[PDB]
This record gives structure tokens, C-alpha cells and sequence, in this order.
């Protein structure tokens, strides 16, 4: 009892936790949407020395309106792979790091929030080359015609799907599983209700098991992105494309159907893909 | 990414004041627009504290307020007026603009009642499309020789306003019932209140919807389609929260299904059962979609100001809206035959008549072409 | 008085654990003997001044240089009530059991009926097809969609109830059933042969409640056909095999309800815990015994009764004309075996019974028969 | 399973107002429609709360009461303005229909003596056979140019309503001797109370009677014999109450014998002395009976609301009821030697005679055929 009472009143265990979401798991606003934002203005050889990637950090906590304390820093904005050359993948950690008497409890494998984190980041490129496409559709307007309504129809109905997945990870990695681990808590325990609060990554669909879900959302995302290059020279071109985001939608509702048979966290994905459809 | 404010007419000057009220009694800033001892990101709105209002009589006794320092009846003369002060009043707006970091959009606080702010309201508008071309513009007009005016300016925010509309009547209703006035500095309490929320997600940062076109982009599917109404429940469970603000007894509005609605959360309510509330509303079909695309319900959580109890609201995308044209512009014709060109007059009636076949067009499941 | 044995040459009497009677002493009756092994296992299970004292009366008998068994039971007995008593403590106050009862009452005796109603009503179809190996969860869902449909929110409680579908060792309701997972401190209580027994009911019970819901929603369909001379054949045998159905679903809330009512009493009467393990054992016999379930000519009989209305109400639900096209040749086939099966029941009756047929016979219809 | 309720007519309005005030007064439900704080399944009757009413001058003096917030006289007359007000209802009709889940019956409270209710009251029995042919309709009708109003009406009533009659002229004379009032506003309240432990077996859980189905099928043999009758003693043991039933002195009335009974009982009693009650009554012999089919005497358990002793309700169907069928007509006869076709006057006159003609039809050896 003297020892958990030494960790929280004197060396803020409590606020390491509340720190790390607000910074790896993007919980804090304009600090994702601050990076994320900086990173994907640029797209080899450039954006990958220590002199833009390692500085735009130090750029973008400024933008964030919270942190810039001792626990802001420690933010080692580094790399794990060096890209050759429309695909859905930019890889890219984000590292936290410690001190002696908290890196005793914090595991050096508890690496797996840069498993959580390279999934969240990716998804900000949509509803960031989503926004694109519905910014640059603006300066066209006079052209009113049949090609044109029917064309941005299709956003309206491709963006939606990414601001209800997404939804549902705001609703699961981040607020539910929250509320256990916090009202949990309050030595050895602290090291396994750590090990139980990430393992984050069950209802984050990163999870073999459900593996099959997930690659069914490269195809959703990857098409998405072929729409952001089509910026009525081509209009064909895009509307079959759209017919394919069509399918591989009705196709997902059918899998994560099937797959319900066999985890009541994905129960709560068909209650928001389906309703009032099919 | 910074918000600009402009209040036109009686009316907008009126409820923009009680807005500027209640939004500084959330912060700890004191009347004298300093802060006082007593996370809540306060930069978006206030400039060092400084407002970015811009007041366009009454003016007067709002200087004579404790707040000091804190900064005709036609429409063609609403209209002449603007064209009289154009580059005098525009400098404001631009050293105002630049002045600022980066402009995100505009929130504009006006009245369609034939007053001479209506037919300001018109102009600026043509404006702001000519000179800023990448700015948003948001516009929380209130609706009521009045058939005229309020037909008028429906021909621009119908093409300018890139998105709250909120009638008197449906309002007086909520008055006499839950406050048993039988004023206008009396409805406007419960009026600033719905804008307060309106920008929850705002003021305080979260995961998602952390700026204006975080919200609007999701609702409004075409250009023309962009036309909001409000709730707000609070005048204690989430499935208390969402089942009382679907009633038609809340709306600020006086076949039909919905596109897309939002509810904001404000309170400290435990999160586990959020997605419980959601099936029960889905199960006992309390509301209709559209049968064409997948159209959801989608929430997010913030917190309350902590200086100052569950509350929330709820924006949504009726095409039961159409209605409310329908009562004016049937006055209009009546109107048309009981009394330079009176050719704009015309068009306006055109354009307007467009937008009443697009509403009930969304209806059916053949939407699209 | 410390749960163990020290023992590894399986000398003592006693090898969950059980009892010796093989080696068990001539002189020592097996009466005290089986409050020996219900002493100890209150402690293992169960993992100040009631522990010293005694040891200085088991030392004492050490002493005693003649075994005196009518002294070896006055230091056992004040043992046993001891730990009783102080058991009695726990399984009632501090481990609810009225709460817990309350529960399987409501759904293993159909207590709530009500939410049974609507599963009948939802998950009707997926049943009467033979059973596959996903019917097990294709009901579930349905069980959980009911729940929510008779507004009953508690997510406790709710994953803890599991319908089993006994497959692979044939229509599927002969195979439904109900499972409990136990908590930690009513597993003594609450074995799997008790838990099974309360099954036995919940499989009985549901099928006369699934054949009088059947029986009346014809009676919704006869009553609703008010716009032939051999039609109305129909009613004067509908309610025939109404009234010695709906009654015989009397008795029942007579029988529940009543012994219920005394399991109940036996609680809060006796501060001991024994008599609560005999109290409920007994409570549960009485329901296999007085329902009729272990009698085998009368469960025998009615049965055919009970399957009979499956066939007589389909009759009048396949179809919506007069019984022309063999329907009246089949009608006739169930009344000469009815009306025989009725009277052959009324011989049988003529100890528990005299409760039931005065129901039936308040009319003194079957005297005629 | 929800009962929507209509209330037409000066009387009907009255009655209903006054059996609402009684039923959210047993839950914890303030005037206000909201929960108060202070098991008991109120979806029955309320939407999620708001009681699932429709009400059609006295609709003022319900909006000045403090329960505000709860939402000629010829014949010919009546059902002329129905069929004008035709599509105007219906919409309130239809869409509370969709708005419930499973809509099961129609409960609907009017007067043949009052004009409205002769006129529109007669008409929607019609149209709601036509247009939802698989719904019960029960009426809470009460009987008082008087007896044209009555005998038209009887006319609808017996083929329309597949399902309770209270006879102003006994409910006056109770008034008297018991109550000694001797005005409408006091008779009223034992109006209130009939309804309100007539509908109490729905609104607690239990193990049967869990629908309107529930009760009526058990009474109703044929589709000929519909008409019930009521009785409430308290104005203490189960053998009691039953012995204050079975008196004429206490049945809202003015061979014979009954058909079948149903018992409902308000209180706590011992469950386990209800059938040594009963035995006692087949021997006394106290009320006669058909010998030609089955029937039963019913009796069913409830709990009294714990928010606001033993009460007592009895369903009885009597063809002594077909006596003041036959006052009514015979008055009719008279006004017709005594004073655009007089010819549907004539008819329904003719379809009455098979009414009475069935009851005293059935109180033979050979009701049958």
C-alpha cells in the first residue's frame, strides 16, 4: 500500500497514462489533425533526414494549445523503414519515453501502442484527401448539369463511411476502454491492468483473428484514394470506380455478419454499418 | 484556425450580445473582459481579451451595458444602404483578416423579418463569395410587405451560404409552455443557448470534429440540400437524452425522414452505454432515414465548462423544412396579385421554386439522376 | 476446523469430498458421521473465539478414559449449529439469496412470462425446422433483442442467461433450454443436479405456454372472421380445448405461487442453514410431484392433448375458407379421439388432484360426459 | 403489445381524464408526464412518457386542469359530420398505429345516449373493420329520442365490437344508498375505479393474462354471445370476497345464468386457501350455470400499487343482460306507433331480435343449433 501510494502522489503515474493517450492514441485535437495535416501536405529522399521529420514535431506541439510540460517532451518523432517510392501506407513510429523508477511498470514491449498508432495516423489521410477533393470541387463553381450533381453524390456517400468508422474507434480505443483501467486502478497488478487496458487492440480490429475485417478495409481505402487522383474529362473513369466502393461495402456487411456466429465488440460494427439498409 | 462573428440588424445585435454573455461567463473572464484567477482552448473566439465582433441604435445601450469593453423597412433600401458604405465598412473585415493567423469561416447572426440588416444581410453575402473565394460562411438566420423580405434573401443563402434556421413561432410555443411569459430579451435566453452548444466540439478539443468543416461536411450531402435544424433537450441516462430530443415538441422548427443528425453530449455520463441507446432507438423505429444510401446517427462527447446536470444537443438535416417555404412563398403569390423591372423578384420566386422540387425529390428512393 | 485432512494412507473415514461407510466404526452411527463431513467441507469450500474452544473440548474427550458417544454428540451438535449459523449469515445477508431466487423464479418457472411472449412471437420460425448446428445463436440474439423489447435494460443479469440447444444427441423446441452460470458463494447450493431439475420445469412449462399463445391467436382469427352449418364445428371444439387448457394453466399460478410462498417462509424463519438445503429440496419435489410431471399416465395423456392443438390450430390457419377440402374429414378425426382422450382423463381423477378437476368441473359439464 | 385508446363524446372524454388521473397516480408518474422517484410494467399504456391517447368544448376544461402537459344530439346528425371529417382523423389514427410495435386492440369509451357519441362513435366502428380487419375493438360503452340513439347504436355494437356495459340507472342508485350524493362529477369516480382494476392483470407482471386476448377468449364463446358485466365490492380472507360477487346487490344491473367468470384480486392473500374457497362455493351452490358446454370459474392474483386491504373485481357474462335490451326496444316500438327512406331503422330492429333471440336461446338443453 506504501509502495502504490509512493507511485501516484509523488511520481504521477496517474498523469503519465492521461499524457501518452493525449499524444499517441491522438486523443488531444489539433495536435493529429496539426500533424498529420504538416506531414501529408508534402506527398523519397526528402521528408526522411532529421531535418524536417525531427523538427516538425517541435512544430506542430506548439500548434497543440496542450502540453509543452516535461511530460511533452520525450517525443522521438523517428522512422523504422526507408520508402522507395496512391497506395494507403506511409510507415512511421512515435515513440515515448521514460525514466528509471516508471520504466520498471511501462514495459518496453507495451511497441504495440506504435501498432495502434500507424492504423489511426492512416486513417487521418482520408478524412484529410477526402476534405481534398470536397475543397477542391469548390473552386469549380454556373456549372450546373447532370455530370456534375451526380458526381459529388459520390463523396457524400463514400465520405460517410469513413466519419461512422472512425466514430467507432472514437467509441472503443478511446472512451470505453478508458473507463475500465481508470476506475479499475484505483504492485504487480499495475503491471497486468496495463497489460489488459492496451491489449485497445482487440476492438481496434487489429487483431488476427478478425483479420479477415480488416483486409476488406484496404480495399475501401485504396479506392477512396484513386478518387482523390481523378481531381468531365474522365468522368467514366471515376464512376466506375464508385461502383466498385459500392460492391466491396455491401460485400463488408455480409462478412461481418457471418463472422457474429463464431466476440461482442464487433457486435456494436453492424449496429453502425446497417441503418435503416441492407 | 480562427472564427469571425457579424451581427446585423436589430435582431443579431440583440441575441449576438446575450450570445457574447453566456459564451464569456463559460471562460473565466470577467465582464470587464478580464480574466480572473478561479484547458478550455479560449483562442479560437477571443483575440489578446478581445472579441472579433463586428456590430453593424440599439448599439447605444449596448455600450451602456456593462459589457463596454469588450470590443428603413424595405430590402432594395437594405440593399442601397450596403452599396453606400461598401469599401468604408469592408476595411474592418480585412484588417480584421489578415490580422488574424488563419481564417477558418463566419459566423453571421441576422434577421430575415424585413428589417434593413435583412437586406444588409443579402449583400454581404455576394460579397464575401466575391472577394474571399476559400472562407466558409455559417448563418444562424431567424425567420418571423414581411413575405417579401423573407423570400428575398432566400435567393442568396441559397447560393452563397455554404450552411441554422430558427423560427419565432415554434420558439413562442416552448415560451408560454415551460416558461409562462403570458419578450424578446426572454426567448433569446434559451436562443443563445442552442449557439453556446452549437460549438462545443469548438472551444473544447477532442478526437473528432475539431473544426468547422469537421461538422458540416458529414450532414450537408449537396450544395443546395444545406439546410439545419437544432435541439437541445436540457430545460439522467444517454437513453433519456436522445429519446426526449427526437420529439417534435423540442425542434426549433414549427414523405419526410431524415439525412443525418448529430448529437453532442456535454456531460460526464459513463460512455459504456452509448452504443445500448443506439439499439434501443434503432429497434423501436422512433425515427426514419433516407432508403437510398446508408444514412446513420453519429454522437461525440466533450466536457462542460467546469466553472459553471446533463446536457445535449441534437443538429439534424429534416427535408420536413421544405414546409416552412411552402408558408411564404404561398403568401407571396397572394401577395403577387393584391400588391424599375421588378425582375429580381421574379428570379428570386424561380430559384427558390428549384430548391422546393430538390426537397422533395430526396424522398424518394430513386434519388439519384 | 482447518479444512484439511492429514492423511496419505487413506486411513480416516472420509477420501469436493465424500464419505466412508467400508471403514467407517461399528459404534458410531452414520447420523454423525454425515454431520462430520458437512462441518469440514463448509470449511474448505469456505477457504476469534469459535476455534480455540473447541480445541480444548476435542482435548478434553482425550482425556476421558471411556468413549462416551452419548457425550461425543454434544461437542459435534454445538460444532455444526455453530458454523451453520454462522453460515446462514453469509448465504443469506451478505450473498443475496431472495435476489438470487427472485431471479430464477422469473425466468426458469417463467416467472416474467411476459418477455416470453414476445420470444415466442420473434423466434418462432427458426425452431420449428430440426435443429442445425447454428441455431444456437440464431436465438440469442433474438432472446436479447426481447429483452430490450419489454424495456428491461440490466446488463447484469443478462449475458449470465444462455439458451442451450441440445443437438446431436426432431423439431427444435424439444431440445431448447436454459442454463445459469452460477456465481462463487451459491455453488453449494446450486449444483448441477438441482440446476437440472429447474430445467425439466422450464421445458414443460414453456410448451403449454407455447400451445395456449397458439391456441388464443386462433380465437383472434375466429372472433376476427365475423363477415356454414359444419363450420362452427369449429369454436364448439375450440373451446373445448380452451377450457381444459387455460385451467390446466391454472393450478399452476396456484402451485407456483403457493409453494413458492413457502420456500420463502422457510427462510426467514430458521436462523440455521440446514434446514434451507432441505427446505429447497423439498420446494423443488413438490413442483415435479404436484405439476404432474414425474405421475406418468396423466403426463402421458395430456401430452396427447398438448400436440393435438398444434394440429387443430394449423387446420384453421392454413387456410381461410370452409373446412371443405378434407378439412372436414380430418376434423372429425381429432374430435372422436378428443372428446375420447377428454373422458379418459376424467376417469383417471376419479391427494393432489382435487385441487385441479374441481376447476373443470365447476359446471359439472363433465358429469354429463 | 400496446392498447391504443380513443375516447369520443361528452361522456367519454370525462371518463377517460378521470381514468387517467387514476392510472398515472398508481405508478410513480407526475401530472406533468415525468418520472418521480418515490417492477411495475407501465409500456401498456404509455409511450416513451405519454399515454397513447386520441380525444375528440370540454377539451378546454382538460387543458386548464394541472394536467395539461398529459398530451346535434340526433343520429342522423353524428355520422354526417364523421364522414366529413373522414381523412382528418385517420392521420392521427394511422400514424400512432406505426408509432407502436405490435398494436393489438382499440379500447374506446363513449355513450349511446349522447348524440356525438350515436353519431361518431358508430361510424368508426364501421371504418375500423374495414381498415384494419386483424385488431380487437372493445368498448367501455354506457348505457343512459333516448332510445333511438340506443337501439341505432346496439345495431354497430353487435357485429363491429368483438368485445363491457355500465347502466347509468344502478350506478345512480348507488349513488344513494351506499354513497349518498342525493351529481355527475361524484358518480364518475367509481367509474374510474371499474376500468382501472379491470386493466390491472396487464400493467404487473405475471404468469398469464399477459394481453387483452388474455381475458376476453376465455368469456366469449361465440361471436354471438359478447356482452360481459362487472362487479366491485369493496366500497379478510379470498373465501371473503367471493361471497359478496355472486349478490345481485353490488352488479351494476337492473332461466338465467351465467357463462363463465373471471376473478381478479387486488390483494395480498395466502395464494394456498383460494381452492378451499372454491370447493365451498360448488357446494352452497350460489349461482347456476349452462350445462351443455365446458365452461369454469376463473380467479387471478395482482399486486395493489405500493405509491398510493384487499379490493375486488369480477368479469361476469349473464343473460339476464339481454332484460334491458329488451326495455330499451320495447320503448322503441312505443315511439314507433307514436312518432328520406326509414328503412335502416327498420333493419337494425330486425338484427337486435337475433341478439336477444341467442340469450335466451342459450339458457336451454339445446343451445346449440
Amino acid at each position: 500500500k506504501a509502495a502504490v501510494d509512493y507511485f501516484f502522489v509523488e511520481l504521477h503515474l496517474e498523469a503519465h497514462y492521461e499524457a501518452l493517450r493525449h499524444f499517441l492514441l491522438m486523443e488531444d485535437g489539433e495536435f493529429a489533425q496539426s500533424l498529420s495535416d504538416l506531414l501529408f501536405e508534402k506527398l523519397p529522399g526528402e521528408l526522411l533526414n532529421p531535418l524536417v521529420l525531427n523538427s516538425v514535431l517541435s512544430k506542430a506541439l506548439q500548434c497543440s494549445l496542450h502540453g509543452d510540460t516535461p511530460h511533452a517532451s520525450n517525443l522521438s518523432l523517428a522512422l523504422k523503414y526507408l520508402p522507395e517510392v496512391p497506395d494507403v501506407l506511409s510507415c512511421l513510429e512515435l515513440r515515448y519515453k521514460v525514466d528509471w523508477p516508471l520504466n520498471i511498470v511501462i514495459t518496453e514491449g507495451c511497441s504495440k501502442y506504435s501498432g495502434v498508432f500507424s492504423f489511426l495516423l492512416q486513417l487521418k489521410l482520408m478524412m484529410w484527401a477526402l476534405k481534398d477533393v470536397c475543397f477542391h470541387l469548390k473552386r469549380t463553381a454556373m456549372a450546373g448539369s447532370v455530370q456534375f450533381r451526380q458526381l459529388q453524390l459520390f463523396k457524400h456517400e463514400m465520405q460517410h463511411f469513413v466519419k461512422v468508422i472512425q466514430g467507432y474507434i472514437a467509441n472503443q480505443i478511446l472512451h470505453v476502454t478508458w473507463c475500465e483501467f481508470r476506475a479499475r486502478l484505483a504492485l504487480e497488478e499495475i503491471q497486468r491492468a496495463h497489460a489488459e487496458y492496451l491489449h485497445a487492440v482487440f476492438r481496434g480490429l487489429l487483431t488476427e483473428k478478425a483479420a479477415p475485417v480488416m483486409n476488406v478495409i484496404h480495399s475501401i481505402f485504396s479506392l477512396v484514394l484513386k478518387f482523390r487522383s481523378q481531381l468531365h474529362p474522365n468522368f467514366a473513369l471515376m464512376q466506375q470506380s464508385y461502383n466498385t466502393f459500392k460492391y466491396y461495402s455491401h460485400f463488408l456487411f455480409k462478412v461481418v455478419t457471418k463472422l457474429v456466429n463464431r466476440q461482442p465488440h464487433l457486435e456494436d460494427f453492424l449496429l453502425r454499418i446497417n441503418f435503416n439498409n441492407y | 484556425r480562427e472564427i469571425i462573428t457579424l451581427q446585423l440588424g436589430q435582431c443579431g445585435n440583440q441575441i449576438g450580445f446575450e450570445f457574447w454573455k453566456q459564451l464569456c461567463a463559460e471562460h473565466g473572464i470577467s465582464p470587464e473582459g478580464i480574466v480572473e484567477e478561479f484547458t478550455d482552448r479560449k483562442d479560437v473566439f477571443f483575440y489578446q481579451y478581445i472579441p472579433r465582433a463586428v456590430l453593424l441604435r440599439v448599439i447605444h445601450s449596448i455600450l451602456n451595458s456593462p459589457y463596454a469593453k469588450l470590443y428603413g423597412n424595405n430590402w432594395a433600401s437594405g440593399f442601397s444602404q450596403g452599396e453606400k458604405i461598401h469599401e468604408d465598412i469592408f476595411d474592418i473585415i480585412d484588417r480584421e483578416a489578415d490580422g488574424s493567423d488563419s481564417l477558418e469561416g463566419f459566423v453571421l447572426c441576422h434577421s430575415i423579418a424585413g428589417g434593413t440588416g435583412s437586406g444588409l444581410g443579402s449583400y454581404l453575402l455576394e460579397r464575401l463569395n466575391d472577394r474571399y473565394p476559400k472562407k466558409l460562411v455559417q448563418t444562424y438566420s431567424v425567420f418571423p410587405v414581411q413575405p417579401y423580405n423573407s423570400l428575398l434573401t432566400l435567393k442568396r443563402l441559397t447560393q452563397n451560404a455554404d450552411c441554422v434556421v430558427l423560427d419565432n413561432t415554434a420558439l413562442n410555443r416552448i415560451a408560454t409552455d415551460r416558461l409562462h411569459i403570458q419578450s424578446f430579451s426572454q426567448i433569446n435566453q434559451l436562443v443563445s443557448t442552442i449557439m453556446s452548444a452549437s460549438t462545443t466540439t469548438l472551444r473544447y478539443p477532442g478526437y473528432m470534429n475539431n473544426d468547422l468543416i469537421g461538422l458540416i461536411a458529414s450532414l450537408i450531402p449537396t450544395p443546395r440540400l444545406h439546410f439545419l435544424m437544432t435541439g437541445y433537450t436540457p430545460l439522467t441516462t444517454v437513453l433519456d437524452v436522445m429519446r426526449r430530443l427526437l420529439q417534435p415538441k423540442n425542434v426549433m422548427v414549427s414523405n419526410h425522414c431524415y439525412i443525418a443528425i448529430l448529437n453532442i453530449i456535454q456531460g460526464e455520463v459513463d460512455p459504456t452505454q452509448v452504443h445500448k441507446s443506439l439499439q434501443r432507438i434503432r429497434e423501436r423505429k422512433l425515427a426514419n432515414f433516407i432508403p437510398w444510401g446508408p444514412a446513420s446517427i453519429q454522437v461525440a462527447l466533450s466536457r462542460k465548462s467546469p466553472y459553471l446536470r446533463v446536457s445535449g444537443l441534437m443538429m439534424a438535416n429534416h427535408t420536413s423544412i421544405s414546409s416552412l417555404f411552402e408558408r411564404t412563398c404561398r403568401q407571396y403569390d397572394k401577395l403577387r396579385k393584391r400588391e424599375d423591372n421588378f425582375d429580381e423578384m421574379d428570379t428570386s420566386r424561380e430559384i427558390v421554386q428549384q430548391l422546393i422540387d430538390e426537397y422533395h425529390a430526396a424522398t424518394r428512393p430513386d434519388y439519384i439522376s | 476446523l482447518h479444512g484439511l485432512l492429514l492423511d496419505q494412507h487413506e486411513e480416516f473415514f472420509i477420501k469436493q469430498f465424500s464419505l466412508r461407510v467400508e471403514i467407517l466404526p461399528s459404534y458410531i452411527p452414520v447420523r454423525v458421521a454425515e454431520k462430520i463431513l458437512f462441518v469440514g467441507e463448509s470449511v474448505q469450500m469456505f477457504e476469534k473465539n469459535q476455534e480455540d474452544t473447541f480445541a480444548a473440548e476435542l482435548h478434553r474427550l482425550k482425556q476421558q478414559p471411556l468413549f462416551s458417544l452419548v457425550d461425543f454428540e454434544q461437542v459435534v451438535d454445538r460444532i455444526r449449529s455453530t458454523v451453520a449459523e454462522h453460515l446462514w449469515k453469509l448465504m443469506v445477508e451478505e450473498s443475496d439469496l431472495l435476489g438470487q431466487l427472485k431471479i430464477i423464479k422469473d425466468f426458469y418457472l417463467l416467472g416474467r412470462g411476459e418477455l416470453f411472449q414476445a420470444f415466442i412471437d420473434t423466434a418462432q420460425h427458426m425452431l420449428k425446422t430440426p435443429p442445425t448446428a447454428v441455431t444456437e445463436h440464431d436465438v440469442n440474439v433474438a432472446f436479447q433483442q426481447s429483452a430490450h423489447k419489454v424495456l428491461l435494460d440490466d446488463d447484469n443479469l443478462l449475458p449470465l442467461l444462455h439458451l442451450t440447444i441440445e443437438y446431436h444427441g426432431a423439431s427444435g423446441w424439444a431440445a431448447l433450454g436454459l442454463s445459469y452460470k452460477v456465481q462463487w458463494p451459491l455453488h453449494i447450493l446450486f449444483t448441477p443436479a438441482v440446476l437440472e431439475k429447474y430445467n425439466v420445469v422450464f421445458k414443460y412449462l414453456l410448451s403449454v405456454r407455447r400451445v395456449q399463445a397458439e391456441l388464443q391467436h386462433c380465437w383472434a382469427l375466429q372472433m376476427q372472421r365475423k363477415h356454414q352449418t359444419d363450420a362452427i364445428k369449429w369454436r364448439l371444439r375450440n373451446h373445448m380445448a380452451f377450457l381444459v387448457d387455460n385451467l390446466q394453466y391454472y393450478l399452476q399460478v396456484d402451485v407456483l405461487e403457493s409453494q413458492f410462498s413457502q420456500l420463502l417462509h422457510q427462510i426467514n424463519s430458521t436462523r440455521d442453514f440446514e434446514s434451507i438445503r432441505l427446505a429447497h429440496d423439498h420446494f423443488l419435489s413438490n413442483l415435479l410431484a404436484q405439476s404432474f410431471i414425474l405421475l406418468k399416465p396423466v403426463f402421458h395423456c395430456l401430452n396427447e392433448i398438448l400436440d393435438l392443438c398444434h394440429s387443430f390450430c394449423s387446420l384453421v390457419s392454413q387456410n381461410l375458407g370452409p373446412l371443405d377440402e378434407r378439412g372436414a374429414a380430418q376434423l372429425s378425426i381429432l374430435v372422436k379421439g378428443f372428446s375420447r382422450q377428454s373422458s379418459l382423463l376424467f376417469k383417471i381423477l376419479s391427494n393432489s388432484d382435487l385441487a385441479q378437476l374441481l376447476l373443470r368441473l365447476d359446471y359439472n359439464k363433465y358429469y354429463t360426459q
